[PDB]
């Protein structure tokens, strides 16, 4: 639990966060981690003079001991500088701070109001095309360019990481350079499951499939009066909606049919968890049967079926060789 | 990034039982080189103190101003007590023509090019406040559009 | 949320004498019934239910609320209020200068805290009795000012009020460092300092009561959410 | 990339990641049979007192 | 009619190095360039604001060894001129033809320079012009004349310049000894250190 490059020996002076209580022999010992954020979050707490009276807040910590760093900074209605506040002129009061107890890159990134803007001012230091912000699963996609992509990205993905921490949230780099050819892809690719949906013909679906049809992905709750305004009359089609909702539950049977409900045997593989049905067809689909099977394929052999991850391929991996090793614990 | 000016530093006096008791006001004024500044003014009985004080307050209540490019957007009038102050927006090049209190609220601000005179008092502490408010009320083209329901090319 | 009917049985659209309006809250009169201005209830509950919405969006994102009234009628009240949600609240005088002056005002609070630590905690007892009596004293008028914000850490995300006349320095403090006002506004009252008015009645007890409920409401709402 | 790094991990800290194979977890037996790497050691960063910067 | 004078004391109460001196041997070995000149050189309080637009002046006059009147001129024939004033009065600076050839390679210093120029050893298109305030135009060719040719102190002058960073806006020939004046310098091509502005503001008192 120490610092990075950060190296000294006998007589070297430094601060460290005690909290660790562990009794030994001949008397109870203790020991300091002086390596977590908490340490340099009052570091500036110390110096900064307007966190101690309550001018200016830290929404949270993400540093990385050893390498770079990032912190909050939001002034409540003071119309102060935040970063203003704690450089100024020669702000000698981020130097200091950033070879501490140990050589860290801070980089203090102020915040707004706007959620959009929250991460578009937390790329600092880099610039902002755009923002495309998934309040959904836990996925971002930061649009900026190729020329800072770099500074965004870092090394190892620190800056993503520091990003995502301050803000909280999830926060995820990507290109914007596919901008024209993305959009024609999610409305051009994407449209793909039209026909299964509202009922078409051949023709409808051939022109409209290796390019997209139409329909309306559960946009039924979407205001379809704007479809009024182009040709045509669409009075029964929300009648084919109730339909496809028969058709969901023969979707649902078939989420039942697959191979005849995993056939009967195996267990180890289905009852797993952190994977669902699909998944472990999808993974004994490669010659495995059991869990054991699972644990003796690798990353790379998982890797072969697009709807595995290697994050997810992984953590099943890892999940049953535990359940292997420590198979004898209940 | 932000540059700060002491434009004055005045000695001001209390009379008491036994004397005077002496003190030191500082006028400063702080910017970042574009639209934000502000001025503050510190008062302590030695004078680097007065000056940190007066820095303190700047850099808290700053106001922001609208620059076209270095210079101005139209010409402005700002009044203030007895310092009333005309400033002119000026062709890149010609530089800070200004006097006194004026010139350091504008170079901070990030004007590098306006015709500026105080007319009335030039007390500096009035006159600086005078140019604040002739910046803060200069408004933009398109903070104009915006105002009158029209677009940029419309007002031109 | 809250009904126009249960307002009119609270006493909301009753106000002020004439003679002690505001003419900026004018928009906000209906008519003056006796002598006496009565607030438009139609234009008050749309404000009202805004401000509630509000109030709510601000606990979602774990805003600190403050809850101001020093009526005196209404101090027990507000002070439940608080309770009820978890949150801060100043129910005896305003200290001038409470979120301006914070870092002061942050060591009458650490202060106080020792104070109860000592009372409570330590159980030493064993004391100088004109010496104790002196502390006890200074503990009890630590409570009575600075109770509810004790636990406030910082500076409050937004500030409830219960009267814009009688608070008006902390609507003031407010707006100096840019909280969100939130603040019950009879016809006298003036509604320029406040961001988000409710032409109300503030004397009234049940009235007072019933604005309270319902932010506590919204809040808790906000906070589940 | 050095196996120097490979000896300041512990076994049970790589056996608790699935980017090693089974077969990969025999090999590694069989480079620790000669019990030169992988025996459990604690280093500084990287260098020993031997292995000095001249 | 010009400074004759210590040449590093001028350097010295600007701050900077002028360039008054070749180059051969570094400025920090010639004198203390840091300290200002004088009995009360190592006490430096803060300056006023006419005071260091009056220093600024002064460095840029110094650096090309113009006299105050002829400075004034130039900077009114700026003012005349369409564009930026101060930008306009440094091309007009630069202009001159000791600078030129300074610039060149032909001068040590600015100062061997514009002797040079006096004693007849540079022509421009193939005319002896002797004098040192001499606008050199674009596409005006300047060369040393065959009689100026065989000295040892040109080549020397040339080899400090090989040393010294080549200017974008001229074109200059070694063994042939002519350079040519392509165009006037942009803003940017000159020294970011000089305030111009200073000096416009100095003179629009």
């Amino acid at each position: 639990d120490m610092l990075p490059r950060e190296n000294f020996r006998p007589g070297d002076r430094v601060r460290g966060v005690l909290y660790s209580v562990r009794p030994e022999a001949r008397g109870a010992q203790l020991f300091v981690t002086r390596s977590k954020p908490e340490m340099l979050i009052e570091l500036f707490r110390i110096e900064v003079p307007e966190i101690g009276e309550e001018v200016i807040e830290i929404k949270a910590a993400a540093r990385d001991p050893g390498s770079r760093a990032k912190i909050a900074v939001k002034t409540n209605d003071k119309r102060i500088d935040p970063v203003g506040a704690c450089v100024g002129m020669r702000g000698a009061r981020v130097q200091a701070v950033s070879t501490e107890l140990g050589g860290e890159r801070i980089d203090i990134v102020l915040w707004d109001d706007n959620p959009a803007q929250f991460v578009i001012n937390a790329m600092a230091p880099a610039d902002v095309a755009s923002i495309v912000v998934d309040e959904d699963k836990h996925t971002m996609d930061i649009a900026v360019e190729a020329g800072n992509l770099a500074q965004a990205i870092g090394r190892n993905g620190q800056n993503v990481r520091l990003a995502s921490q301050l803000s909280g949230w999830e926060l995820n780099v990507m290109t914007v350079d596919d901008l024209q050819a993305k959009h024609q892809a999610e409305a051009h690719a994407a449209i793909d499951t039209f026909t299964k949906y509202l009922d078409i013909d051949e023709d409808f679906a051939t022109v409209l499939v290796e390019e997209g049809f139409s329909t309306l992905e559960e946009l039924a709750y979407v205001p379809m009066k704007e479809l009024l305004e182009i040709e045509g009359l669409d009075e029964p089609t929300v009648e084919a909606l109730r339909e496809r909702a028969k058709n969901a539950l023969a979707t649902i049977a078939q989420a039942q049919e697959e191979s005849l409900g995993d056939n009967k045997p195996a267990d180890d593989l289905l009852n797993l968890e952190g994977v669902d049905r699909d998944l472990a067809f999808k993974l004994a689909a490669r010659g495995v049967c059991t869990l054991e099977d699972l644990a003796e394929q690798g990353i790379d052999d998982l890797a072969d079926i697009e709807g595995l991850t290697d994050e997810k391929a992984g953590a099943l991996i890892m999940a049953a060789r535990n359940i292997c090793w420590f198979g004898d614990e209940a | 990034e932000l540059q700060e000016k002491l434009i004055a530093v005045n000695r001001v006096s209390k009379t008491v039982k036994g004397g005077r008791i002496f003190s030191f006001t500082a006028l400063t004024v702080v910017g970042d080189g574009n639209g934000r500044v502000g001025f503050g003014y510190g008062k302590a009985r030695e004078v680097p103190a007065a000056i940190q004080k007066a820095m303190e307050k700047a850099r808290r209540n700053m106001i922001n101003v609208a620059l076209n490019n270095g210079t101005l957007q139209h010409p402005v009038k700002g009044v203030h007590t007895g310092s009333r102050v005309f400033m002119q927006p000026a062709s890149e090049g010609t530089g800070i023509i200004a006097g006194g209190a004026m010139r350091a609220v504008l170079e901070v601000a990030g004007v590098h090019n306006v015709l500026a005179k105080a007319y009335g008092s030039t007390n500096p502490i009035n006159v600086v406040r005078a140019t604040i408010d002739g910046l803060e009320n200069m408004n933009s083209p398109e903070m104009v559009a915006a105002k009158r329901g029209k677009s940029v090319e419309e007002i031109l | 949320t809250v009904s126009m009917r249960d307002m009119l049985k609270a006493g909301v659209h009753f106000g002020h004498q004439t003679r002690y309006w505001n003419p900026k809250m004018k928009p906000f009169i209906f008519g003056a019934r006796n002598k006496v201005h009565i607030i438009n209830l139609e234009k008050t509950v749309p404000m009202f239910n805004e401000a509630l919405a509000e109030l709510n969006k601000i606990a979602s994102r774990k805003g600190k609320i403050l809850f101001v009234g020093t009526k005196r009628a209404a101090s027990e009240a507000v002070k439940d209020a608080a309770l009820s949600c978890d949150q801060f609240f100043v129910n005896h005088r305003w200290l001038g200068g409470m979120l301006t002056n914070w870092k002061t005002v942050r060591q009458s609070i650490k202060r106080l805290k020792d104070l109860e630590t000592q009372s409570q905690d330590g159980t030493f007892d064993k004391l100088t009795k004109k010496e104790a009596l002196m502390r006890t004293r200074e503990l009890e008028k630590l409570e009575n000012s600075l109770g509810g914000i004790k636990d406030m850490g910082g500076l409050p995300d937004a500030l409830f009020v219960i009267d814009a006349d009688h608070e008006h320095i902390a609507i003031k403090e407010a707006n100096n460092l840019g909280i969100p006002v939130f603040a019950i506004v009879d016809t006298n009252s003036d509604p320029d300092g406040v961001d988000f008015v409710i032409p109300g009645n503030d004397d009234a007890i049940r009235a007072v009561t019933l604005y309270l409920g319902a932010v506590a409401a919204t809040v808790r709402e906000g906070r589940s959410q | 990339h050095y196996i120097g790094d490979l000896v300041q991990r512990t076994e049970v800290e790589l056996l608790k990641t699935p980017n090693l194979g089974k077969k990969s977890l025999t090999e590694i037996k069989d480079v620790l049979a000669s019990r030169g790497l992988s025996l459990g050691m604690r280093l500084e960063n990287w260098p020993p007192a031997s292995i000095a910067d001249e | 009619a010009r400074y004759l004078g210590p040449k590093l004391k001028l350097s010295r109460r600007e701050g900077t190095d002028l360039f008054l001196k070749s180059g051969v041997r570094a400025i920090d070995t010639k004198c203390k360039i840091e300290q200002a000149p004088g009995q009360h050189g190592a006490r430096k309080p803060r300056l006023s604001d006419y005071g260091v637009q009056l220093r600024e002046k002064q460095k840029v006059r110094r650096i090309y060894g113009v006299l105050e009147r002829q400075f004034r001129n130039y900077y009114k024939e700026a003012a005349r001129l369409k564009g930026n004033t101060g930008e306009n009065l440094l091309a007009l600076l630069e202009g001159r033809l000791d600078n030129v050839v300074y610039r060149m390679g032909f001068g040590a210093t600015r100062a061997e320079a514009r002797q040079l120029v006096s004693h007849k050893a540079i022509m421009v298109n193939g005319r002896v012009v002797n004098i040192a305030s001499y606008q050199v135009s674009p596409n005006d060719v300047v060369s040393i004349r065959e009689k100026a040719k065989k000295q040892s102190r040109v080549k020397a002058a040339l080899e400090l310049a090989e040393q010294r960073e080549k200017p974008t806006w001229l074109e200059v020939d070694a063994g042939k000894m002519e350079g040519t004046f392509k165009r006037k310098p942009e803003r940017s091509d000159l020294s970011a250190d000089i305030n111009e502005h200073l000096i416009v503001e100095l003179y629009s008192k």
